[PDB]
């Protein structure tokens, strides 16, 4: 966590309900936008810190 | 505490609609069980200060 890896994801189709079909995930906390509206919407970039 | 707002609900209210009912909201495919991963108590509260 003091030298996290950031991933730019672009030119690329994001089934973001793939995040939330597996029970394996023991949090999911969505802050601007609800996760059921994730896979209706476009953005000019997704980057992807962990 | 005492004031509350719902969070969650099935569809949008109409015009002067009013809906007091306290039944679990399901947000995925799991079924509301009176709890759950995408399944919630549907009320909050502001708690002021």
């Amino acid at each position: 966590v003091y030298a996290w890896n950031r991933k730019r994801i672009s030119n690329c189709v994001a089934d973001y309900s793939v995040l939330y079909n597996s029970a394996s995930f023991s949090t999911f906390k969505c802050y601007g936008v609800s996760p059921t509206k994730l896979n209706d919407l476009c953005f000019t970039n997704v980057y992807a810190d962990s | 505490y005492n004031y509350l707002y719902r969070l969650f609900r099935k569809s949008n209210l109409k015009p002067f609609e009013r809906d007091i009912s306290t039944e679990i909201y399901q947000a995925g495919s799991t079924p509301c069980n009176g709890v759950g991963f995408n399944c919630y108590f549907p009320l909050q509260s502001y708690g002021f200060q």
